[PDB]
């Protein structure tokens, strides 16, 4: 396949929505090349509407872990997790292209039954909200009280905008 | 996507 | 496959509801893997929600059964039965990365017809709570009764509060 | 594939509901085993809800038609005609895991048209009963009448009462 | 395939609804086999509810035409159309085991119309009926003014007395 | 396959109803054979309950184009343009086994629309009704004012009677 | 495949409605065989229903464009765009057989919403209908005016009447 | 396969509605191209009605990343995204047949919810709708404020009219 | 089918 | 299924 | 479908 | 499933 | 779609 | 995920 070759490089492809599906291939794919040499350095590329927090949390722990640094590439979109996992990589590889875009929002969900039941849901949902927060300044540079604000509703922005809130550290021209 | 990304 | 690659190494992946199917072929996994060399400690990796109670036995069963050491590492999400069967890990080799999302509660069920017929499944499901709460009792360490009122209702727990509950011995760092 | 590395062993996996295709196949697998080697035995794994009354009988009278031993083991569920099946195996030979779970029931069918039509299906499922209920009676020790009432509505038994009862022979440990 | 081992040796399986396809590649087996050597005699089970009867017919007519003595064994169930090929075996060489279970009927079919076209499936169906009869006297060694009352409603029958009405030869056991 | 074999030796199947799909495949398989070999001659198998006017016309056209002599055989039924089909192999090469059906009718369609649509269609439908019935009355030796008569309701032929009529040539029996 | 014969032989398939992928796969078949060798004759067997505008002139903008020559020819039907690329073939290698039917018509379409966007598709579709009876005129030799008053309802014809029309160069006959 | 001889020789083929699927695929096979040559070229032949704004993007942003110039030839149909791609071709070397068709138009989306949710889909939309307009000018060469009036509704273009437009170079004939 | 069919 | 079929 | 195409 | 199945 | 593409 | 797991 295209994509076994661009692996013999050290290129994976994140390009779908995020369910465990992704998640678990993407995983063992880091884990695959970390081993075929722990110095070589290896590259994401992303495109995707963002998905399960928990799946994405899987990529975002692997990426750390491994030995050699991870760079990443947006390409098209990195919305929500997406966007998570692409502020995510290595500092000094984060790249954009010309015309990409990246959206930061709030975790969204849902809950039915008894006053008590849907008190279980939203008490995680607030409480995994505030830890991708503090993550998200930690990567950017932003005070958590802007991640915080900054989130309350879709946020587009254009990858000049990306470098400018710090998700990037440079745009790829030619 | 190289140089530099490889 | 890129999973066909981690049989290669002694490593299987449960990432999926927990069904009959699945249930099956993880279970021949760990009876030829231990059949090369019963030796070599084996490696499973968990990022399951959940599913049959039935199925979720067979796999703990043959764990325990095999002569390998078998290893458990929690990988993004591990509920219901999943959370059981990372629970049954190795002592001392059971895993989680620093995300990893641990969720337990009470089987679920369903009755329909005469008041005899309710009466039969209704213990059914209630027997089966029983010999779950009592093997992760003797696993983690706390007394029946402790994980008896913890499972009333979804109990969501992360990485750490999974290490201190006594359901995994090691976080993964770098 | 992975079952084709336990068929090159001598053993043959019964894991889903029974009917007349997954009938065929197993009895196929039998026939070929034993013309392999008449004198190494065979092993049947099972793992399954049940299904076809009369697809039960074809793989049960082949079991019992070839020379080498077949023996059985029960790991998650074995229930109705997959609970007769396992009954079957080789006397000494008819294990269980620690957590397994039997169940045993009577048959289940329908009838509609004028009251000679109805009176026909009625006959034919009364019959069904007795014919099971008679093996199963020799199988385990149980007379007639105690198999009648016991299946009267569903019955479900621990690997213990399974024992007892007069199901299986053994329980693998470790 | 599995099958693809049978057929090594000479051994064809119809195990499910007989509709064309399955009639086509049950046709296509016997003249090859009969074509490798027409000496050898052939293997054929059955384990099937029955389906189309020009179908059946087909498969019918491909055992009288070739040279190969084709032998029957009723592995499960044979009714209506597949009872009609068991009994179909060369004579001597009709096989059941000992739970299996034989059934046969009359025609059942639909018309939808004006009289005129209702009374042209009348006809048609009346004649099928009256050639299937004749051909079941013939086989089994029954007065056709018995087959005929035998077949008003729904007759099931187990080895044994599928033996004693003459649709089978023998009952393998061991 | 098991048909990827007789095509070794010139057999080709039609078994199925007929679609341009199928009559595509037909056509392409002529074609094959008489190019390795215009001299050995080629047999069509026929069981299909008919289909498309237009793509039993199709497969009609490349029997009479192409060198080889084409032998038919109607194995099970042979209705409508199944039948037509059968009435058109080589003249003294068409057969039939012994308990084969055939079935000849007037074509189906439908209109729906103003006057002038329902018109233009009764026209083309009652034109390919003649163009059928001209070359059946060749084949045949039935004149076409009586193959319409005898069409005009569904009228169903023993191989007896479509001996007599004119659609086969020949009765294989053993 | 059985197709893929064909292709050694520089012939290719359109048996199916015209739709996007079809042509997407025509289009590099004729490219292909012209790259192996420009000056070999290629061919192009027809039985479609007709299709996509847009796709149809795909094709017929490819034929022209490469050196080697393109013999058309019609088996079964060749209605709307069908019937078009027919008579797109190279002069004096134009095809049908003995029954084959050719059906000319004007365009279909539709338009839902305002009033200025009705217009929109009006517009559009009376320009195709146009283009694609003046292609028509060149290749057959009509005038024009006799082209518009024909196409204007759905116009069936015969091999016959294809030729007299001018659509075919020459019936082949056995 | 067909398309797979196509990569091998330097030909992409985008034949289907834009999506982050095709879009992906395409990444990476520019970028492979690239990298067994930097200095031959590499030609994209186009046929579909368009698709997502961010699938596009990249296609187009990738394309002018790599050394190898990037030749474009629209067959069939160039809708929407399509033609724009199409118009993103090398100077001088992007192409389009006879009687292939261009369309342009303005973005298109949906809003539900809260006033301020609604508000937030409005400017993104009209966002993008700005920033495809600007690049279509540069590329054609047209004025701004010709490109935002003629795409208020669809706009339908002959190749003839693709040409004076600016959207294509050269026209391929013969 | 033979003899005759081949 | 032998002894005897085959 | 040679004489005359191939 | 050994010892003792194989 | 050479001469010249490619 | 190794060192340890292998």
């Amino acid at each position: 396949d295209i994509y076994s070759r661009l692996l013999k490089d050290r290129i994976i492809m994140l390009g779908s929505a995020i369910d465990d599906n992704v998640a678990n291939s993407i995983v063992s794919q880091l884990l695959f090349l970390a081993a075929e040499d722990p110095e070589k350095e290896i590259s994401l590329y992303i495109n995707s509407p963002g998905g399960s927090i928990t799946a994405g949390m899987a990529i975002y722990d692997t990426m750390q872990f491994i030995k050699p640094k991870v760079s990443t590439i947006c390409i098209g979109m990195a919305a929500s997790m997406g966007a998570f996992l692409l502020a995510a990589g290595e500092k000094g590889k984060r790249y954009a292209l010309p015309n990409s875009e990246v959206m930061i929002h709030q975790p969204l969900g849902g809950a039915q039954g008894q006053a008590t039941e849907i008190e279980i849901a939203a008490k995680r949902i607030l409480l995994l909200r505030d830890k991708l927060n503090k993550v998200l300044a930690e990567r950017t540079g932003q005070p958590l009280e802007v991640i915080e604000r900054d989130t309350d509703r879709d946020n587009f922005k254009s990858a000049e905008e990306a470098l400018e809130y710090g998700l990037i550290d440079k745009i790829l021209t030619h | 996507f190289s140089p530099x990304a490889p």
